[PDB]
């Protein structure tokens, strides 16, 4: 088969699908566009036998209209988007007789060079800027910044100039979209808009990928900002109550000899549950080449919860605690794509089984808590002993003799009260060992921020 | 154009009496109405003098932005002076924004009677708030809304027409990018037999399709939903006064548009004078999922003499056999509202309200009109928009 391309616009099937490719193919594209202008490839789909060298299966792209070329692409990884120096693009995909998938669907359009901002940044310095700035940056605009760098660092980025359109309520006009990778895909920094100096931003490995959008009225300055490659250091100490993280190059496969480490610790007194969207690496009896070991703890000395290797994909990790530390490496030699994490923190079921003190928050606090909760906490006193309460923040919804939304309190199996509104409530005492909470909140807010309190023993 | 056929305008005469009949001294006085009724050429002009005296006396601080943007206009037509009211939604306006681009489309329904209603007293000043309207309507990314749609259509259409003289090239071309995106969104909605969207959300529609710049691809059949609108009547569709005054415009082909423009004192024409059953069981299910820890599944069973009982007979009569289907009724432009069941009350600033539906496609019409039959399972589910 094979075809060639001028429509502005198109797409681009494997013979097999939407399922699945044939074995042994030899199959070739070209993709040619009007001049002074480029070529945008889309990527929903892909499916590929996987292969270090990336040779049995494998698709590979050349740059036509120039010497080099974009490179193979076997397995699941291959970057979203693509974009050509030139008007002109090879296209070869090449097969072999045992192994088949789904194939690739793959989108693609045109795309002026003019209009055409995008600009990959290296060398440890941060010249980098919005369009014209200081000048008034233009309309309908878009612009990329992608920056790599030393494998052993993390990014981090400083803001000197930054004054853009303002938000209409949660609507943006004109924004900064900073994500966590090198994709468009990649986890969600931040996004920024109107007229303070965002933070500092910090990686969570050597890429980091930038989008400033523009929209059809009102213009300001724009930005300017630096960054530091220095560290060596990679992954980080996450702190939302829930999120999303990225084995490095992800979906490209990883750099080697690396040890990645991620500590998860947000709201106090609930346990943090992981699971992936996607999991490989390499395949090793007992394991051990390239694995990651989640730990019931803030560090290595903790517990070891599990540790994982191979293409298979796991079981939702519930840690048992308050903190959970997730550490990574990898041998030299041999990389498969990576793992994407969501992780939502946790609150049905809990024990904190020793700890001579501690905090109790409604998982976002003091952000406004979340509707349809059930809620239990059982904090346990070693021994013979008990607990002392006292409270600091209270902030439910109210009355209806604390029917819409509240919590309550056991010393052991005895009810020592049902709780709502925004009074605070009494020190106090159990009598037992045990000591439950409960918090039942329904579906709807103004927002109430939740709750917090110390404990004893 | 598609003006209707003079055989049928007795048919249209018909219930713009209909509708200035509802005027009365204890009905809730309706701008949309008195616009309607002055859009149209007023037959009783004792009505109109009286819902105007109404309008004019009404407290501006019980008025929601639309209710203000619709009196403003309705005074407008009745060659009243608002001035006050115009200052003081003005002032609402400038302090105006949405919530969220997955926040609800109907959400932008009452906006867009401020910012019409505005244009109209002052474009030049209304600007911004168009603009911060429009970039934020087209951003938005719920289920269109026809209704909605067709009413932003108007408040964009005006500004479109008004770009002062001088302003940067890039207001109209805002505005104008909105029109076409929403026309498209409409004319995907009028059905293969003449209605857009649906009945009721059809005369503001016809409106907004027969004023926007830039007509839709597939072009609009107009002289079929005319005629579709026209039978529809025949057959008892539009007894609801509000309902009256959405479509009366457009068939006496007028719009929103034209409220700046209407006369006063034509001195119109007197429209001549034109002169068993075993009570049935329907099922009526109650159900709260959302508020507090204290919810509902209750179903039941009732009878209501013949069909012709509306909806809120069953309402009324369960209410009557069973303590646990109480309810709480309050009245509105539209009509009356069911407000609370059981002591679950709608509430604004959860968005919250009971929905009602046939077993599991939602009601299109109030209680007080919609007619249930033998043996229909109508629930009514507390839920948000
Ligand atoms: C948004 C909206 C609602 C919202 C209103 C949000 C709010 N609280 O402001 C809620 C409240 C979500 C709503 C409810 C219903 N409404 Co509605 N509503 C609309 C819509 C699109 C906007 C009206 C508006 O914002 N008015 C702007 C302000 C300036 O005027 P207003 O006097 O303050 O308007 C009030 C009334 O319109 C009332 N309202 C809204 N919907 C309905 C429906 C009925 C039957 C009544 C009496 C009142 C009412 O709420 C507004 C604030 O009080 C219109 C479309 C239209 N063309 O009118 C319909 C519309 C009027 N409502 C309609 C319907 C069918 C319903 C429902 C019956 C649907 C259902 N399955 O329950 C329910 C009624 C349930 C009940 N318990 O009574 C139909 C007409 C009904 C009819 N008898 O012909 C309309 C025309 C939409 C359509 N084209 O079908 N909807
Ligand atoms: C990008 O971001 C930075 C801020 O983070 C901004 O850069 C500053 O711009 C301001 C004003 O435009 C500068 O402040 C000015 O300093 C003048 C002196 O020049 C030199 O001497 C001083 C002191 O030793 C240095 O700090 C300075 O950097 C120079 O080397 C003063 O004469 C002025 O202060 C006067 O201004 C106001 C009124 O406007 C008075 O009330 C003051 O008290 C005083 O009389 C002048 O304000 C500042 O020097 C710049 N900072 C930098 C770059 O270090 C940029 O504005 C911003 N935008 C762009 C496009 O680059
Ligand atoms: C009577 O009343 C109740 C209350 O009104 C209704 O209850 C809700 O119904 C909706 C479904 O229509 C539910 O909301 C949706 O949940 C979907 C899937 O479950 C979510 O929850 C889990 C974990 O708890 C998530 O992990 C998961 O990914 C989901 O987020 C979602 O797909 C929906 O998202 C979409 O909808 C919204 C708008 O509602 C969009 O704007 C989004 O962008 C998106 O496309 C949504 O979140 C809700 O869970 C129900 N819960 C309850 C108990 O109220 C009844 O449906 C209603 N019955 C009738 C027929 O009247
Ligand atoms: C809080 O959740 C725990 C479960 O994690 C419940 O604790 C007890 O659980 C045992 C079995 O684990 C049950 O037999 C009992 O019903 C529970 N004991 C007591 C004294 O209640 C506990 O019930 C929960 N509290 C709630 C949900 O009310
Ligand atoms: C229908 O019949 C019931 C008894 O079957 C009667 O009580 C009721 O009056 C009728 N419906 C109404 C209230 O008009
Ligand atoms: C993969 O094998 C090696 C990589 O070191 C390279 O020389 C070879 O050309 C690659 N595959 C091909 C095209 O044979
Ligand atoms: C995260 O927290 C630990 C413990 O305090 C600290 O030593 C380390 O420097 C932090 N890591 C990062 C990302 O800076
Ligand atoms: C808590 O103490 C240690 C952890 O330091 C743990 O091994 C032990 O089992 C716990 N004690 C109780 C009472 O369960
Ligand atoms: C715990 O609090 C009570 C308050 O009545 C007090 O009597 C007791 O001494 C406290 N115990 C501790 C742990 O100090
Ligand atoms: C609490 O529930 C509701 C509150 O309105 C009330 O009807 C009920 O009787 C109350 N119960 C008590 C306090 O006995
Ligand atoms: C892991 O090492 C090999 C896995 O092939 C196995 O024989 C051994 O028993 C396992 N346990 C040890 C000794 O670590
Ligand atoms: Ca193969
Ligand atoms: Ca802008
Ligand atoms: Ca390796
Ligand atoms: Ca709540």
């Amino acid at each position: 088969c094979g075809e060639i391309l001028t429509e502005s616009t198109g797409t681009i099937q494997s013979p097999g699908h939407p399922n699945v490719y044939p074995h042994g193919i030899n199959c070739t594209w070209h993709i040619l566009v009007q001049p002074n202008h480029l070529i945008h490839l889309m990527f929903e789909t892909f499916h590929l036998e996987f292969h270090y060298n990336c040779t049995n299966d494998y698709l590979e792209v050349y740059d036509t209209d120039s010497e080099t070329s974009l490179g193979r692409y076997c397995g699941k990884s291959i970057p979203p988007s693509l974009t050509s120096s030139g008007n002109s693009l090879m296209l070869v995909f090449v097969t072999d007789s045992d192994l088949a998938y789904e194939g690739f669907l793959i989108n693609y359009e045109a795309i002026s060079a003019a209009t055409a901002c995008l600009q990959d940044y290296t060398d440890d310095l941060g010249t980098f800027t919005s369009p014209n700035f200081p000048n008034n940056y233009p309309n309908n605009w878009e612009c990329i910044y992608r920056i790599t760098v030393r494998t052993g660092q993390l990014i981090a980025v400083h803001f000197t100039n930054f004054s853009l359109e303002e938000a209409i309520g949660n609507y943006y006009t004109d924004f900064l979209e900073i994500r966590d990778g090198g994709y468009e895909k990649s986890p969600l920094l931040g996004i920024f808009y109107g007229s303070n100096l965002p933070p500092t931003i910090i990686s969570h490995s050597n890429k980091l990928w930038l989008k400033f959008k523009s929209d059809q009225i009102d213009t300001r300055s724009g930005f300017s900002a630096y960054w530091d490659g220095s560290s060596t250091g990679c992954g980080g100490n996450l702190t939302t109550s829930s999120g999303t993280f990225i084995s490095p190059n992800y979906p490209m496969p990883y750099y080697h000899s690396s040890e990645c480490y991620w500590w998860l610790k947000s709201s106090h007194g609930s346990a943090f549950e992981l699971e992936f969207k996607d999991f490989h690496l390499e395949h090793h009896p007992n394991c051990t080449l390239d694995y990651l070991a989640v730990y019931d703890g803030p560090s290595s000395n903790s517990h070891l919860l599990t540790q994982l290797c191979g293409d298979e994909k796991p079981p939702l990790i519930r840690s048992s605690g308050d903190s959970m530390f997730i550490k990574l490496r990898t041998d030299e030699g041999q990389q498969g794509r990576g793992f994407k994490a969501e992780y939502r923190q946790t609150c049905e079921n809990v024990v904190i089984v020793n700890q001579t003190y501690g905090i109790l928050e409604s998982i976002g606090y003091p952000n406004p808590y979340s509707e349809n909760q059930h809620c239990n906490w059982t904090i346990r006193a070693t021994t013979g002993n008990t607990v002392n309460y006292t409270f600091l923040a209270f902030d439910l919804e109210h009355h209806i003799n604390c029917s819409t939304d509240y919590l309550e309190l056991y010393d052991g199996p005895r009810q020592m009260g049902r709780y709502c509104g925004v009074d605070l409530p009494p020190p106090g005492s159990t009598t037992s060992s045990k000591l439950q909470v409960l918090l039942l909140t329904d579906g709807v807010g103004r927002r109430e921020k939740g709750f917090q309190m110390q404990w004893f023993v | 154009s598609c003006s209707v056929p003079s055989a049928q305008e007795p048919l249209v005469n018909g219930i713009q009496v209909l509708m200035e009949n509802s005027v009365t001294s204890s009905a809730y006085p309706n701008p949309s109405i008195l616009i309607a009724m002055n859009l149209a050429g007023a037959y009783n002009l004792k009505a109109q003098k009286l819902l105007t005296y109404q309008l004019m006396s009404s407290d501006n601080n019980d008025l929601t932005i639309g209710h203000l943007g619709l009196t403003i206009m309705a005074l407008t037509s009745s060659c009243r002076d608002p001035g006050d009211k115009v200052s003081i939604l003005q002032r609402q306006m400038e302090n105006w924004a949405p919530s969220s681009p997955n926040a609800e489309a109907s959400a932008f329904y009452g906006p867009s009677l401020a910012i019409l209603a505005l244009c109209q007293k002052n474009s030049e000043a209304t600007l911004p708030i168009a603009v911060r309207f429009a970039k934020t309507l087209l951003a938005n990314s719920s289920p269109f809304n026809v209704d909605t749609g067709a009413m932003a259509t108007l408040a964009l259409t005006c500004m479109y027409n008004k770009i002062p003289v001088g302003s940067e090239e890039g207001y109209r071309s805002l505005f104008g990018q909105v029109l076409k995106d929403i026309v498209e969104k409409i004319s995907m909605k009028i059905k293969d037999n003449g209605i857009i969207g649906d009945i009721y959300s059809t005369g503001l529609a016809m409106q907004a399709l027969s004023v926007t710049p830039e007509p839709s691809k597939k072009e609009w059949n107009c002289k079929k939903t005319t005629d579709m609108i026209l039978n529809e009547i025949k057959q008892g569709k539009f007894h609801n006064p509000m309902s009256i005054a959405q479509i009366l415009p457009s068939l006496k082909g007028k719009t929103y548009l034209d409220v700046p423009q209407v006369t006063c004192s034509p001195d119109h024409e007197v429209q001549p004078t034109l002169p068993s059953a075993s009570n049935i069981t329907v099922i009526y299910t109650i159900n709260n999922q959302l508020r507090g820890v204290e919810l509902l599944f209750n179903e039941t069973i009732n009878v209501s003499v013949k069909s012709g009982s509306v909806l809120l007979v069953v309402l009324e009569e369960a209410q009557r056999k069973n303590p646990m289907f109480k309810f709480e009724t309050t009245m509105t432009s539209w009509g009356l509202v069911v407000s609370s069941i059981n002591n679950i009350a709608e509430n604004v600033n959860h968005k919250t309200y009971w929905q009602f539906l046939s077993g599991v496609t939602p009601l299109n019409e109030g209680v007080a009109d919609y007619i249930p039959f033998n043996h229909e399972h109508i629930t009514a589910n507390f839920t948000q928009y």
